[PDB]
């Protein structure tokens, strides 16, 4: 798997292939790794699909009830905050995953956390075995001054790197963006396949 | 005799401390609900105690998720009570099967926390009613719920003291399928109906859904335009 | 004195707090089952408290699976609670052993949970009746229950306020293998003598199961054409 | 005063509470068993309490398992909860042991769960009355058992409304080791003599088992000859 | 007033509830037990309510082991329940050390279970008295035990209707180390004495151990050489 | 009748023994909150039980978080173990989220708390009303809360036995946003209005925080200068 | 141990034999496999002797009280539907077994159920470490066709061939015969050496 | 063992074979891996057989349960996420199992399902030791613009295919449909033949 | 009013029912403790019901362990079990620490568990007094114990019918460090003093122990030389 999470002026972007693998064995090609959480908030899950997704549920439920409760939306931090005691109450029988949790509260953030809750922000962050070829194509090419477009673009680039050289990566690529305007906008397949075309790329 | 336990029958086989419950209910506000075209709407009346209150809190119309919501009438912590247990018995539906198809069996659950407390001796009922609306796969739903965990499905209805008032005014005038402004504008004037004249209606909480959104709360100035 | 609390006989050996709950079992709609030439049917009136309430909503006719079905009177919240703990009772049968051989045993079940509220302090029974009908390996099955736990096989049978009257016009009226058009007519007929005159039957529900298939919920326009 | 709660003694020494459980068993109906020449049996009247019932259900003799069989008298869903008690109790002293040697155990087993109902606040006694006839490596057995827990091994018993006529009748005609069709004749006989003449005995239940073989349960046919 | 609940004392420090229950004991059959040269003995009257009733069971003298046997007056199925405690005591003694050095102290274990309920609310005293005789590695003993847990030790007692009759009788007439024989005549003299003349002692039942043995129950003949 | 058990209600839907406890809280010192410019304050009266107590100690304003503090009114120790509630509830929502977005969420908690203890037999309501003042990431908040477990937001309120003279003389002069001096002033002479003349006020407790900044309490001297 | 149960028009047809091995030990010669546990319903057992002896006594139990309650016996397939649940409830510290349960009801049926509750209907089926050699005799000979005297026959053959190849296999052979007509007979000691003896068989 | 569900335009079609080995043991040649769990509804199992079985009466209760109580079928997703759900909670004390679930409710869906809760939706999937050979037969052959004759037909290929490369499957094939239409429906015995016969295949 | 449950209190602060479980102890037969030089000492009365009881057997001087030992009065049962509690609490203190320090907390402990059934409802007290006696490494102790729990150490003291008479003779009579013998002398003497004139002393129970030493029961007959 391969899922990104960036950070810009007043912009998150998120994004992840598709590829479901049972070992070298590609039994899916679309399923779901970026998830809405909540109105400004989204989820990239890696790591075993269940657990993935039960706690994909359960972010849902919660964030959603405590909308309701507090009348505004939970903190991108808190929600990091859950997650990471969430996690660590069951470390010694953990949920085998890795998270990222981005989302637009008085600012962008993007958190990533680990099967023990650890939790840290960073401007940007990738999980998933693509990870590391993702992390190269950032660290040469990000740039806090990017434009949304700009952004976008990059991760295309960062996650068809990833597919390219990760056997266990593959598929669509997902990408949503996170503002304050629109909120949380998952980018039409169509638009993301012109720009993978425009940018000069495969898959 | 008869009257001093929740578990004791009448010898016509009633359980009055149940139905003196019931009348914990008749002293809140006025509120009511209606059916109308693709959707469903609650309106609720509301004692302003002083001018030391504030407004824009403790609100009488209670999002339960995005698709359903609640009034409640009676005792007032009772009620924040239920309506805590009725989204946290969403979200336990929504975890188990990803959505809510049916809200009647939302309801139900309500409904049968309330049952068990009008059996077990060492409790006693929850003195409240609630109105749940929203919209769910069979469509615009609208039902209410008593103390006695008793639950009926309605076009109209409502609950609180001005009831009767109300539902002899819907009785006569209410009609299906309703455009929403029309639907509103008959709901504010079965309100003031209950109303003792002399006495007005002051700004009152209006929410509504319809089929394929999710629900909508009035602010007090777009409420304004119907008084 | 003997009559205030489920754990006390009177002298003559009776439990009072239970005759009482057999009380509120008579302020029911109306119900009855019978038997007719290889299949089971019931048919049910029901207040309709308003046109303001929902028709398509809280029927008295409940299915406990596709082959068992279920009519109650008295009160609805416990009646409710009682279908809930029917279905749930009749699953795990299924579940242990892959199918509801006798329908007795579902029954019986559902009778010892109400009896077991006939015995401990802390709880009042169930204010409730009910009539099962359906197919099972021994044939066409028809049981009622009440609040005390008490069992009983039918060829027809009546609950709610009407029992009476119902009751009376079939010990008089009533033949074993009718076919399935003659026996809703002689329920609907005997329905009819439960009213007191006047006062008329509006649209009641009506299913009913023969040996090898499912059940089979009349809609109100079939129901119309015996009325 | 002294009437009033199962874990109060009166000056006397009594306990009232269960003195009322017991009249309630004298409202059952009457039932007997008595010993003959290698064997024991059981016959029971029955109310029937209209035409609408259904015969071949809800039997007074029940079968405890192929050797043991038991009838009861007083609160109808009491007498089926013990009976199922008493079914599973068997089981499990078959399971433990491969076998019920001495069936005064299980009646033991029974009458204990009855006395811890006569002990314990928060719990009424069962208003029930059984007889329990088997065959056991003893021999033939023939019990009693009240709400009270109290036990007595007979040669020839009963219990109900009719209980003390039937006793004087047998106090009076019955002989020991008599062929089984003479016992039963006796026992018809007995029964005869606790109604009320003008009334008739309707088809009874017999059931009987003799040494080294299984329970025999008599058809209406087989009944009828006796009548 | 002071009168209605084992947990609340008099003014002059009574409970009468337990008082009672010593009441339910005076309601038995007689009985009683004594000590002769190197063992004791038991001899209890019957009640034999019927000649339908069967002879060869429920004794009113019960083994606890084959060195401790008991007798008991009262309630019946209290006495069973209390009796079948002294055997799995009796027994969990044995495991635990490999035999009963002190029958005191098995006596003491059942008159704590009976203490116990005259201490804690929701419950009742056992309204029994028991006489316990065995040997021992003191030798033989002879305790009695009533409902409200109270223990002595005699030479020889008694418990039941004749009770005072039988005590008198002996505070006359015993003498310690009597041959077997000679123990046994003054204790059926002794029970003679409680009787009503006119009324006459049919068959008791009369058990002995004597110390290097096991107990001996006296057969219904031996039994007559004595009447 | 209806008066004397929690877990009762009146014929008229009332529980009484909830409406007692809140008398116990007219009982308690007045004292008062409010919102003024970008803040809010609380102010408190104090019974100065002899010259013999220490001051500095029992502070009728509490602190719950460097951001939230409250003052009670009624049973002290009551009083006392709410505070304490009131700060591990806070500090669970700090642990579990970083951080107490919404004070109306721990004054709900403590509510529920509150209102758990109107309907279960066995317990008896906490004799306290609260007010909660606090900055959270709506703005300043001011709620109070009662033994019922109901809550308001306020503009201002008040607690204690003065509460009737302190809430009208702030009906009549209250505005919103005044800065802080001026507020505390109304404040005080607004206590002054709710003490019985000749009769005059000593050193009062105040308190008071405003957006960016942890609470702050005045000490003596600088309360003296408004006095 | 060696244990086959084979269904015909309106008959089953159910044998074992009977020894019993410590390892490679001969401890017992005349155990036994094959059980009653209803009017119209058998069970034959092999694995853990314990276990198994356990599993025979509930299922007498269970069935009798079932049977009494319904007042009909349990169809056979709620016989392996309940032993299925049963076992599997506990499939991590199993019954160590394998059983067959055939009777009639509607008609004739035999299950084969494994110590994790997997169970399985078929026309026949066998089980035990002789299994193998009798499966061998079946495939090549059973019929459907088969008469109860041609089938009782067959059985015998098969675990003769069974006991001659499987040393933890010997002993008398058992049969029974259930039939809707005369229930479930045993058949006696003296018929089945007689029809071994006309057979040209051995042990 | 092999199972397969495709969908198409307005069905779902899910088929297995039915050999059961306690490991190269052919113990039974008609097990059933292919069981109607609601109106719209099917199911395939693989896997340990006792756990397959208790969940396929587990999902028929509470499916019917769900019904009644509704008054509508559970979605199919819903089926699924309840599925999900019960397996991951108990993931360290797993059934050991792949599902598939398949049926109609607004569209056709085919989720694939594993004994961590891991749920998917496809166009396509199958399962069991035979699924690879079967994955190559679809991704050759699968056209979304087939009929359901051709469907039927596909899948008929597909585990063949399968049958002729995995000694663990085996057996008749099994063919059900599911159409708004006419609900579930179980293909007869004599139909699949005819179609085998037809395409020119074996056993 | 106040009288009737352990939990109440009376106006006046009093727990009535306590005091009634102090004048269970006024029933028991007399005993007295005393210090004397380097040791401790205890005689006991006892009531001789009969001659048929035997005297060998439940002695009213109880040893709890080598060094300690106990008289008790009041309900025989409740003292029997709480000597038992004595027992085993020694017995846990010398496991954990390997000796018994200070017999104060000991009696605490015995105290404790008295105190504890004068507080929770649902159980009455315990209708009994306890001296203990014995050496520890403080010196030798006399310490006496009731059923409210309280405890106070004594030079001499005693309990049961005749105490006041025996404390009046001692508060006159005993001196400090007399010798052994004439410590038990003035004793007796004291004993004697409470009888009634006419009524003779038969033989009592003495037991003594001093510093360095066990215990030291005195046979009837060493006793007998100070009658």
């Amino acid at each position: 798997t391969t899922t990104v999470g960036i950070t810009l002026k007043d912009a998150v972007i998120m994004a992840t292939e598709r590829r479901v693998t049972m070992e070298n064995f590609i039994m899916h090609k679309n399923g779901k790794k970026l998830f809405q959480i909540d109105t400004y908030t989204g989820m990239t899950i890696a790591g075993l699909v269940g657990d993935a997704q039960v706690l994909v549920r359960y972010m849902k439920a919660e964030l959603e009830l405590y909308r309701l409760q507090r009348r505004v939306n939970m903190p991108i931090e808190a929600v990091a905050t859950l997650l990471s005691n969430m996690l660590n109450q069951v470390k010694y029988m953990p949920y085998m995953v890795q998270l990222l949790v981005g989302g637009i509260d008085t600012a962008p953030h993007v958190f990533s956390i680990d099967a023990a809750g650890g939790s840290v922000e960073d401007i940007y962050a990738s999980t998933g075995s693509g990870s590391p070829f993702v992390y190269g194509v950032l660290e040469s090419q990000y740039s806090e001054k990017m434009t949304v477009d700009e952004g976008v673009d990059l991760v295309i680039r960062a996650i068809s790197a990833a597919k390219q050289r990760d056997s266990a990566s593959g598929g669509m690529i997902d990408v949503a963006v996170i503002t304050r305007k629109d909120g949380y906008v998952q980018l039409p397949t169509d638009q993301i396949e012109s720009r993978i075309r425009k940018l000069g790329l495969i898959l | 005799a008869y009257d001093r336990a929740i578990t004791v029958f009448s010898p016509d086989g009633r359980l009055f401390q149940v139905e003196y419950a019931r009348e914990a209910v008749k002293k809140g506000s006025t509120a009511l609900g209606m059916k109308f075209a693709n959707g469903v709407l609650l309106i609720s009346d509301k004692k302003v105690r002083s001018r030391l209150i504030e407004q824009n809190s403790i609100e009488k119309i209670q999002l339960i998720d995005d698709y359903v919501a609640a009034v409640t009438s009676g005792l007032v912590a009772d009620a924040r009570v239920l309506v805590d247990f009725a989204r946290i018995s969403a979200q336990q539906e929504k975890v188990t099967y990803g959505s809510l198809v049916n809200i009647e069996n939302l309801v139900k659950r309500v409904a049968d926390q309330m049952q068990q407390y009008t059996q077990y001796g060492g409790v006693r009922p929850y003195g409240v009613s609630l109105i749940f609306a929203g919209i769910d796969q069979i469509g615009p739903r609208l039902f209410d719920c008593d103390p006695a965990g008793t639950i009926n499905e309605y076009k109209a209805t409502a609950i609180g003291s001005g009831k009767d008032a109300v539902v002899s005014f819907l009785e006569r005038e209410y009609k299906e399928n309703l455009p929403e402004k029309e639907a509103v504008t008959l709901g504010i004037k079965a309100l003031k109906s209950s109303l003792e004249e002399g006495e007005e209606l002051k700004a009152p909480e209006i929410a509504s859904i319809t089929v394929g959104n999710k629900y909508r709360i009035y602010d007090q100035e777009e409420v304004k335009k119907f008084l």
